[PDB]
């Protein structure tokens, strides 16, 4: 249930 | 209706931390599951500022789920859908996340139950439920998406079930669900051409199953560490994939590297994981697997 904000990032795919 | 739980019924008793589009809480359910007065239950939330396309998608994961029936997979128990607010419950995971869980077996974390790592038998057995709530979805034609040690829930014996669908898609018609553009996005599990192209398959599914086997031997360490945002999507679309974990058991680290396949059309299918590891599990798997049940035709 704990969050992982750092596994994520701002991209572009596509 | 089938799903509607009278809300005087559930109790909110603590946080277990921020899901997708809000808290999820640890609460009580009475007379939710037969043969149990009281219930203790996981129950999602919307964040009171969430955007709309948040509403829609928190609603939209509910709704996904009631079509679920898979030991491996997170089981939804009930909706309280009359009135304010929306509450989503669904079966509590005693030990949480599996990347927590992965995080709290490090010799040095604080808090380490005093159990060392994984053992290989305990991996196997991991990595075979996982494939099998996964090959469970797969056959109802959905993509998931967002595969993850994180999205790995533990039950009470220590059972590894498919937890969160925050990213999950139908490909009924398909067997594909494609969407470029920017986002917020989970760059380190994601496949080459899910990066490259927008799509994602089963077999993007899979890389990432290759990723989340990383993460078990890892022990939860950041994947592509040392490396960018930016820089894992060029690394991984040019080729680019993990190395082995130290002291890494070489037949994970076989799976990892046919997971990591560039050409989607050479990784496994999450049927064939199951197989592949089927006479190395704990006896109760044929009794409660999708693997080896009738629906599995």
């Amino acid at each position: 249930y704990n969050p992982y904000p750092e596994d994520y990032g701002d991209i572009e795919i596509g | 209706d089938e799903w509607e739980v009278s809300r005087e019924k559930i109790t909110l008793l603590r946080e277990l931390g921020q899901g997708s589009f809000g808290m999820v809480y640890e609460g009580n359910a009475r007379d939710i599951i037969k043969g149990e007065a009281e219930t203790r239950v996981a129950v999602k939330t919307v964040n009171e500022s969430a955007s709309l396309r948040e509403r829609i998608e928190f609603l939209n994961e509910a709704s996904v789920m009631k079509g679920f029936t898979c030991h491996h997979v997170v089981r939804l128990l009930g909706v309280v859908s009359k009135g304010q607010p929306t509450l989503v419950v669904m079966e509590l995971m005693a030990h949480g996340d599996l990347k927590s869980y992965l995080r709290s077996l490090r010799p040095e974390a604080e808090n380490n139950p005093g159990r060392p790592p994984p053992t290989l038998q305990e991996m196997i057995q991991m990595a075979a439920e996982i494939a099998d709530g996964m090959a469970y979805l797969n056959a109802k034609k959905f993509v998931h998406r967002d595969l993850a040690a994180r999205n790995c829930m533990v039950a009470h014996d220590f059972t590894v079930k498919i937890g969160d669908f925050g990213m999950t898609r139908d490909i009924y018609e398909t067997d594909y669900y494609r969407k470029g553009g920017k986002g917020l996005l989970p760059v380190r599990w994601m496949a080459p051409e899910s990066l490259k192209d927008g799509v994602f398959t089963t077999s993007s599914d899979m890389w990432s199953f290759g990723v989340v086997l990383w993460e078990i031997t890892s022990l939860a360490e950041q994947p592509y560490q040392g490396l960018s945002n930016e820089q894992v999507l060029k690394f991984v679309m040019d080729g680019g994939y993990l190395d082995q974990p130290d002291n890494c058991p070489e037949r994970v680290t076989d799976l990892m590297r046919m997971c990591w396949q560039f050409n989607p059309n050479m990784r496994p299918t999450f049927l064939e994981i199951v197989n592949l590891l089927k006479d190395d599990l704990h006896p109760s798997f044929p009794e409660v697997s999708f693997f080896h049940s009738e629906e599995n035709k």
